[PDB]
């Protein structure tokens, strides 16, 4: 229920993860 | 293309990593990306710009809701003085018990952040005054920013993208700015402050409900139109007023005193507002001067053609300017950001000698952290500029349709400028390090009146001349039958001289031989910094070491060892090597005013008038001396809240230190070693299964002295960020 | 117009010892370089990429990673043992392509059966500023 | 590829040619000078952008000019 | 001799000469009127 | 006076300055023998210590509230002495140096091989040149005055 | 009738990518043959970045100067 411990990790482990895959995954391959 | 980047085929061909950081690196670069013509450039250009105000927007709008949200503004603006503002709060799962206990300040029911961008004591100033005014204004700015996205959005599609005509109508561009942008903004605000915050700061709570029900003077808009203006002049505030009560309260909407209020020592709000209005008022006139369609008016191009001086000393004088500038957008951004940086240095002096915030003047360390916050930015922006004339020279110049205009003559005496400029350079440095290490001998020697002290008796005698009366120059406004000081004495100099001879402020501090020796160092510095730039510029197109540059582009590793040796040698490079001298001389700025401002601060400007002579002084009663706190931040006995500080100060060591690799080595040792280490992963079991798929390389020589200028940058803000807030905070005085 | 020679296997390879600087992948999914000589007598010399190797006596053949190598051999085997070289480029699809010197006499001798690449009829002071090809596909200097 | 340039201020003193590490010039009949001689560059694929060929021409200015553009596993000197 | 001569005015030991002299110039100023930090005579 | 400033003879942090160096030198004074070496040698430097301070207040130097002489530079008449004349003498000698190299350079251009002489000193020529910088303030006005300082064509 | 400036002249260099740009040489020879596009051959007193003191220049890059 506390905001800030929802979004810390939440914005700091899950965004940067996905982020960087996907831009791994859209920089480094053949289109 | 097919694959990233798709704006360049020939990065996106490159089989190593380079293509994925020069990538990057050219983004924005749209002159150089494939397939580009004159309205798409425009066009995203424009786009760009909308997207970087939603972004600013939105920035802003985070600021405002999380100062509403875990801020102390409700607290802050019942003892504006006897409270930290709160910036947000700190969820860090790493944090220790003792940093939980130590970062809870304000009154938080956790570990926060104190506020020093002073955004309390301006949002407390302008009228806000409860966390729902807050939560609106948040709220706005997040519409705001989302309308500005739309904006960006609609006029990226066809049917509604500008032409390229549109783009270049200066004179009817002008003409909105001066007279639209600036005019009615300033207007607006005049409205607002007298609509809001001055009430605001009079008792009354004026708000979106109920502002149609109140006037905001007795007798509105009667004086206005009928000419009698001095009427919302009539009753200012009491000297004896506090600021958010209609204790000695006036209901004059517009003055002109000159001085502070005396208990918030700022300037008064009727003052700003009567500024506003006024400078509203010439902006409005000012801005019907070019033509558009209505057949009067000027034409920019013919005032800058009839500028030609008789007997040819100008040569063709300003003839064929206005095409030059129209069709080389580097040169508008190079002249946008010269008046911006000027005007930021300016933003920075001015609003530490004259605070117009509430209660700012009191908040040491918000006032260090703003004036070092606008002139480090007021540098980059000045560095940004002459780059940005060094790259108009290299690829929107034409050498034929400026023939014998004052550009073409700047470029063909490029060398007297060049070599006068070094003078000058040469001249400081040698006569300011000279005094300095001569100073700093004779007190290694024990003989202090041996030095050399120069009066900066010009400085004093300009402020003689503004009515400080500490040196006895009696001059004018510091005479007593001078026309000047008697036009004035029942406007504003009552106010003014008030403040000037008042000596605890910052309105014209007291001036000796440290802030003469210093003033030079910061000219050296200017002139130095001037020197690099202006080099880099003149000779971008070309010089006797490598006469066909232009043909080169702006940034290139250089033109092999032939020739001597052509290390450093285009205008990038240039501006390379002027950023160092950049952050140099703004810290030399920034050392001086902290160190004045915190002696002063402590009622000890002594101490500083006798130790800014010799450079020993600034390393031991300066840099070593107000450095204990901070590196005390935390050690074997626990921690304080001032351990964050003393991370940073060590982390921006780190930083700068490392900048010192990618400056130092060069990439063919790091080429050699990274194929060794190829060699060494494809020969190993089980790793050799995992294969790269673009090829390991070292940086580029551009990029590796790109990212070791940045290091660099990083560390030095770093590091002084953390030096300047931990010594000013841990005192707080 | 001077045949290439055509590469030859079952030449024997260079007496040595194996090394680290030797082909890596590229040579298995892109390319590598062939270069081969005669030597009238066996002798030691130095290998572009490690240490020592013999020439056995007769002809050579020798198997680089880069083009750059071949030519610091060749020119080694020119200045110094006074012999005559020609290398290939392979590629994985089983091709060979004979490339130095291209026709037969070396590129630093004249010959009268070459066609001018990239010559500029016009001093390199005569070259047009970039604004006049500004938003066209070509270069200053490709004109 | 890097993209090499004769300019017919070359005199044909051949030196270029000797100094290029991957055989990318050459030497082509010419009729305006003495030496009947002047600089080709046939196989600017192979061009590593090292400039020695620049370092060796006596002309002034330079009579060979090489401009560097994209870069290639060729162009890059990479063995890997 | 004339060779000493030519080698005794190459530039490093000309300098050092020069600049030796120089210096003795100057320490016996300084010497007969120390902490000097005006013109006094007019 | 100028710029708030005192006297340095009537100001008073100056003689407080000059009474707490000689007491400090004096300390390590009573070390040591009466009449050794060491003792002469700080009695030197005290009496030296006493002139320097007395020759200040003589000439009439302006100290401010730190105690120290301060120079004035704006070209006040009473001040000329701290900087102007010495500025004036500067100016000379740095045109007589100035003047005595360019005239070596260019009496020296005109030999087949003029680097010979610049990095082996021909110090015969050079003794006659060096007493032109007495009258290089003439010289080098009637050089411009007749238009062959400055190298035209260029 | 020879082309060019005479053997043993004093011209001035007019190529504006020349290191003795607006500088003065001694002209050695001019060849006569036409077709050429760069006869004249002009010496300097001081070396270029290249340690080079000799240069050949078109008939309309160099004049005869006093
Ligand atoms: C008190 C009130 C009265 C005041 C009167 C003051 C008078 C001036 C002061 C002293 C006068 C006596 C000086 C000693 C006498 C011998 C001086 C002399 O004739 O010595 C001979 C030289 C020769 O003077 C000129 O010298 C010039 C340079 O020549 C030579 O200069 C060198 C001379 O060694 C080299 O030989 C060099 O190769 C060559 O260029 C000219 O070209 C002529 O040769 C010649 O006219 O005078 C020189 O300057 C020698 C260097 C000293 C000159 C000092 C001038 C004052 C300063
Ligand atoms: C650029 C402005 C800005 C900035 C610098 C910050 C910074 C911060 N916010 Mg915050 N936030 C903002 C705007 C901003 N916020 C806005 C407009 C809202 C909605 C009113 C919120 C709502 C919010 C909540 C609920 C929380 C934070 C929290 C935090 C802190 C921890 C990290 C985090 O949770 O990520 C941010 C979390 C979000 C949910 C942000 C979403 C809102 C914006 C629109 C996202 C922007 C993404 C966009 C693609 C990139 C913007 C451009 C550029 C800056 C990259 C951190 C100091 C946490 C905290 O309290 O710290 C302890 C927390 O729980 N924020
Ligand atoms: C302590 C570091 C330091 C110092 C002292 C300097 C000093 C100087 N820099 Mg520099 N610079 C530095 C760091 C430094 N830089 C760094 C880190 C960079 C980034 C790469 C640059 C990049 C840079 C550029 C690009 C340029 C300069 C230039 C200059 C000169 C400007 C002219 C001047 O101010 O007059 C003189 C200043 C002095 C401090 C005098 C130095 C000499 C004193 C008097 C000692 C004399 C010797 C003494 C007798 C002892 C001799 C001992 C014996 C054994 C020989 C100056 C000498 C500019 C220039 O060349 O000017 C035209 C120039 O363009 N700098
Ligand atoms: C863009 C700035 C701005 C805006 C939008 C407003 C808007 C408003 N003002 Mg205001 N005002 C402003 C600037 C502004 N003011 C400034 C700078 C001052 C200082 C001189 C004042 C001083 C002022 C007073 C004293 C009063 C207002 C009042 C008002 C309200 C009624 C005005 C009216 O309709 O009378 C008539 C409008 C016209 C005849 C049009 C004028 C002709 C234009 C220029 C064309 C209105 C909401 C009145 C009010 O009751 O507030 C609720 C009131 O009495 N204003
Ligand atoms: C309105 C301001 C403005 C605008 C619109 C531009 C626009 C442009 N600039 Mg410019 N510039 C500016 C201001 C501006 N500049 C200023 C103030 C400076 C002084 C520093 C410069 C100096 C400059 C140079 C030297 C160059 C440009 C170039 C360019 C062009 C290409 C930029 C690009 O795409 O590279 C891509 C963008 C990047 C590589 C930025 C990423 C790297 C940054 C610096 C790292 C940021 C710091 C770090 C992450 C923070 C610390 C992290 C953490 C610890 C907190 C482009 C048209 C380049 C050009 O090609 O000219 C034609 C060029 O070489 N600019
Ligand atoms: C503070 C300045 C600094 C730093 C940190 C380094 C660091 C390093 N140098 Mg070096 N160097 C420097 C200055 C510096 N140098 C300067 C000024 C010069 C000029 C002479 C050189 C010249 C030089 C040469 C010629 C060489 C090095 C080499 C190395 C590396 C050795 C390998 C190693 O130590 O393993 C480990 C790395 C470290 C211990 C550095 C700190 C790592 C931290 C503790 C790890 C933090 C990880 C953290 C969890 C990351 C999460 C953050 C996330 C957000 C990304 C190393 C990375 C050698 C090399 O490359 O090795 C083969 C090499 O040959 N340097
Ligand atoms: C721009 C730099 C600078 C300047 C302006 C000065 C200026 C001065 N220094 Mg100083 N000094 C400097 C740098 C500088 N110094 C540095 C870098 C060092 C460290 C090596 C020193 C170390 C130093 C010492 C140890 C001393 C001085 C002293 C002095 C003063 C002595 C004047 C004198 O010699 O009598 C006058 C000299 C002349 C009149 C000679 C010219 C006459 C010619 C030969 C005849 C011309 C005939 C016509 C003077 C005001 C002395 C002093 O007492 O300070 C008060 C002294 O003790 N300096
Ligand atoms: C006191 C400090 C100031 C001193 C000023 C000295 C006089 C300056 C004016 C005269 C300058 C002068 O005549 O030369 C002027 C010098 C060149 O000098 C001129 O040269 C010409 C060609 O040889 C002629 O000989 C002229 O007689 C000569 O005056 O050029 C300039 O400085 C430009 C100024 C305008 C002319
Ligand atoms: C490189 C280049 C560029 C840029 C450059 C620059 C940027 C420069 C600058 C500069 C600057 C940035 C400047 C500034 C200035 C200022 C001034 C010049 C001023 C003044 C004066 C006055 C007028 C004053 C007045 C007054 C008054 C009013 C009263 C009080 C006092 C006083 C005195 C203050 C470009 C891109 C364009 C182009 C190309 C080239
Ligand atoms: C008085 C004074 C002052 C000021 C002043 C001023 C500001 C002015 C000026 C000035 C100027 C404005 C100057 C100028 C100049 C210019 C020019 C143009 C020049 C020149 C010269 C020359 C060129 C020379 C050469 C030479 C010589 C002669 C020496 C040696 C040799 C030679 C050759 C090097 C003050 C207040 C501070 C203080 C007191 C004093
Ligand atoms: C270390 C070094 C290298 C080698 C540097 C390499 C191989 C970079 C390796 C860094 C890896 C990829 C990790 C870096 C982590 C970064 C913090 C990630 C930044 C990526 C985005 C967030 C921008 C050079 O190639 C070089 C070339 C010329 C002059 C100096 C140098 C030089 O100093
Ligand atoms: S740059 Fe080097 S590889 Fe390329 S042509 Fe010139 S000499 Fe040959
Ligand atoms: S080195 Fe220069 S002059 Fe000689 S052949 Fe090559 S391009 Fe021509």
């Amino acid at each position: 229920i506390n905001l800030p411990s929802l979004f810390v990790p939440l914005v700091g482990l899950l965004f940067p993860a996905v982020a960087m895959a996907s831009l791994f995954l859209h920089v480094e391959k053949r289109l | 293309a097919l694959r990233f980047p798709r704006f360049s085929q020939g990065l996106a061909q490159d089989p190593t990593t380079r293509r994925i950081w020069f990538g990057i690196a050219t983004a924005h670069d749209f002159e150089s990306h494939d397939d580009i013509t004159e309205g798409r450039l425009y066009q995203n250009i424009f786009a760009s710009h909308f997207g970087q105000l939603a972004i600013i927007f939105l920035w802003t709008s985070g600021n405002l809701f999380h100062v509403a949200w875990q801020g102390n503004f409700e607290a802050w603006v019942q003892d504006p003085l006897h409270v930290r503002p709160i910036a947000h709060a700190i969820w860090d799962p790493h944090f220790g018990q003792p940093a939980v206990e130590a970062f809870t300040r304000g009154g938080a029911l956790g570990p926060v952040n104190i506020a020093y961008s002073g955004v309390y004591q301006w949002w407390y100033t302008i009228g806000l005054r409860t966390n729902e005014d807050l939560y609106t204004g948040a709220i706005f700015l997040l519409f705001l920013s989302f309308i500005s996205l739309l904006a960006g959005w609609l006029h990226l599609q066809p049917k509604w993208k500008p032409s390229v005509s549109w783009f270049k109508n200066a004179e009817s561009r002008l003409n909105h700015h001066l007279s639209g942008l600036f005019g009615v903004s300033s207007l607006a605000w005049a409205g607002h402050l007298v609509h809001v915050a001055i009430p605001g700061s009079r008792g009354e709570y004026v708000r979106w409900n109920n502002f149609l029900s109140v006037l905001p003077h007795p007798q509105g808009l009667g004086p206005l139109f009928t000419g009698q203006w001095n009427l919302y002049a009539q009753n200012p505030d009491s000297s004896n007023h506090l600021f958010s009560t209609s204790q000695g309260a006036g209901t004059a909407i517009l003055t002109l005193l000159g001085g502070f209020h005396p208990q918030t020592q700022s300037l008064w709000l009727t003052d700003m507002a009567h500024h506003h209005l006024a400078i509203a008022i010439l902006f409005l006139i000012g801005g019907h001067m070019y033509r558009t369609n209505f057949g009067i008016g000027h034409s920019i191009k013919y005032i800058l053609e009839a500028h030609i001086p008789p007997g040819g000393r100008l040569g063709r004088g300003h003839k064929g300017l206005y095409d030059t500038i129209n069709n080389s957008i580097h040169f508008q951004l190079g002249l946008a950001l010269a008046s911006l940086g000027v005007i930021t240095s300016l933003v920075a002096q001015h609003m530490y000698s004259l605070p117009a915030y509430a209660f700012i003047a009191q908040d040491f360390t918000t006032q260090a952290a703003l004036y070092t916050h606008h002139q480090y930015i007021a540098g980059f922006i000045m560095t940004g500029a002459f780059a940005h004339g060094a790259i108009f020279f290299i690829r929107d110049y034409n050498p034929e349709q400026n023939a014998d205009n004052v550009l073409a003559r700047m470029l063909e005496h490029k060398e007297a400028i060049i070599s006068h400029l070094s003078w000058a350079s040469l001249f400081l440095g040698f006569h300011t390090l000279g005094l300095y290490v001569h100073n700093d001998v004779m007190l290694a020697f024990g003989t202090p009146e041996k030095q050399i002290l120069i009066e900066p008796i010009f400085a004093q005698w300009i402020q003689s001349a503004h009515g400080k009366t500490s040196y006895g120059f009696d001059v004018l406004l510091s005479s007593t039958n001078s026309p000047a000081l008697n036009a004035g004495r029942s406007i504003w100099l009552p106010g003014w001289l008030n403040a000037i001879n008042e000596n605890s402020n910052s309105l014209f501090l007291t001036i000796g031989p440290g802030d003469f020796l210093v003033h030079h160092a910061i000219a050296l510095g200017l002139h130095t910094t001037t020197l690099i730039l202006v080099k880099g510029a003149l000779d971008a197109r070309g010089s006797k070491l490598m006469p066909d540059k232009k043909d080169f582009g702006y940034s290139f590793p250089c033109d092999g060892p032939g020739r001597g040796g052509t290390c450093d040698i285009s205008a990038w490079d240039a501006f390379y090597l002027a950023v160092f001298w950049m952050l140099n001389t703004i810290g030399w700025v920034t050392f001086y005013w902290h160190w004045k401002h915190i002696t002063l601060w402590q009622g000890n400007v002594s101490q500083f008038n006798e130790s800014s002579t010799y450079l020993m002084g600034w390393l031991r009663d300066y840099l070593w001396l107000n450095s204990s706190q901070l590196i005390n931040g935390y050690n074997p006995f626990g921690m304080n809240s001032l351990s964050v500080w003393a991370w940073m100060f060590l982390f921006g060591h780190l930083v700068w230190a490392t900048g010192f690799m990618f400056l130092i080595s060069w990439r063919g040792y790091w080429q050699e070693l990274i194929e060794t280490l190829a060699w060494a992963h494809e020969r190993t079991p089980l790793a050799n299964l995992i294969r790269w798929r673009d090829k390991p390389v070292a940086l580029s020589i551009v990029q590796a002295r790109l990212v070791g200028l940045v290091h660099f940058s990083v560390g030095y803000i770093f590091t002084y960020a953390a030096f300047l807030i931990a010594s000013t905070s841990g005192k707080f005085g | 117009g001077f045949t290439p020679p055509e590469l030859d296997p079952n030449t024997p390879s260079p007496i040595f010892g194996g090394s680290t600087g030797g082909l890596l992948r590229k040579a298995q999914v892109e390319e590598f370089y062939v270069i081969t000589w005669e030597s009238p007598k066996e002798q030691i010399f130095e290998m572009p990429t490690g240490g020592a190797a013999i020439m056995r006596e007769g002809p050579n053949l020798l198997k680089l990673a880069r083009k750059e190598q071949c030519l610091a051999l060749g020119t080694r085997l020119r200045s110094k043992y006074k012999i005559k070289y020609q290398f290939y480029r392979v590629f994985p699809s089983g091709e060979v392509q004979y490339l130095h010197p291209k026709d037969g006499v070396y590129p630093e001798k004249v010959n009268p059966g070459r066609q001018g690449v990239g010559v500029n009829f016009r001093s390199i002071g005569k070259n047009v500023s970039p604004i006049e090809v500004k938003f066209t596909g070509k270069q200053p200097y490709d004109l | 590829s890097h993209s090499v340039k004769i300019y017919d201020t070359c005199i044909g003193c051949t030196q270029c040619v000797r100094a290029c590490p991957t055989d990318v010039l050459e030497m082509i009949p010419w009729g305006g000078c003495k030496a009947k001689q002047i600089a080709s560059a046939p196989r600017t694929e192979d061009c590593v952008g090292c400039k020695r060929c620049e370092s060796a021409c006596p002309t002034d200015f330079l009579s060979v000019r090489v401009y560097l553009w994209h870069e290639t596993t060729r162009s890059m000197g990479l063995a890997y | 001799m004339r060779d000493l001569k030519t080698y005794l005015s190459v530039a490093p030991v000309a300098s050092t000469l020069w600049f030796a002299a120089l210096a003795g110039l100057l320490i016996e100023i300084n010497r007969f009127f120390p902490d000097a930090l005006t013109f006094p005579f007019f | 006076d100028i710029a708030g400033l005192t006297p340095c003879k009537d100001s008073k942090q100056f003689a407080k300055r000059e009474k707490q160096s000689i007491k400090k030198l004096e300390s390590s004074l009573k070390l040591y023998a009466p009449d050794s070496a060491p003792a002469l040698a700080i009695n030197a430097t005290i009496e030296k210590t006493k002139r320097r301070f007395d020759n200040y207040g003589k000439q009439g130097l302006l100290c401010g509230a730190d105690g120290l002489p301060h120079l004035i530079v704006s070209g006040d008449q009473r001040h000329w002495g701290e900087f102007i004349t010495p500025g004036i003498l500067f100016l000379y000698i740095a045109g007589w140096i100035g003047w005595v190299g360019r005239s070596y350079l260019i009496a020296i251009r005109d030999d087949k091989k003029p680097t010979q002489k610049e990095i082996i000193i021909d110090v015969p020529l050079a003794t006659g040149l060096v007493f032109r910088g007495f009258s290089w303030p003439i010289a080098a006005y009637r050089e411009l005055l007749n238009g062959e300082l400055v190298a035209k064509d260029v | 009738p020879p082309i060019g400036p005479k053997r043993g002249a004093k011209v001035k260099i007019l190529r504006q990518e020349s290191y003795w740009y607006k500088g003065t040489g001694s002209v050695v020879a001019v060849d006569q043959d036409p077709n050429t596009r760069y006869p004249v051959v002009v010496r300097f007193n001081k070396v270029n970045y290249a340690n080079v003191s000799t240069n050949n220049y078109a008939l309309d890059e160099v004049e005869e100067v006093k």
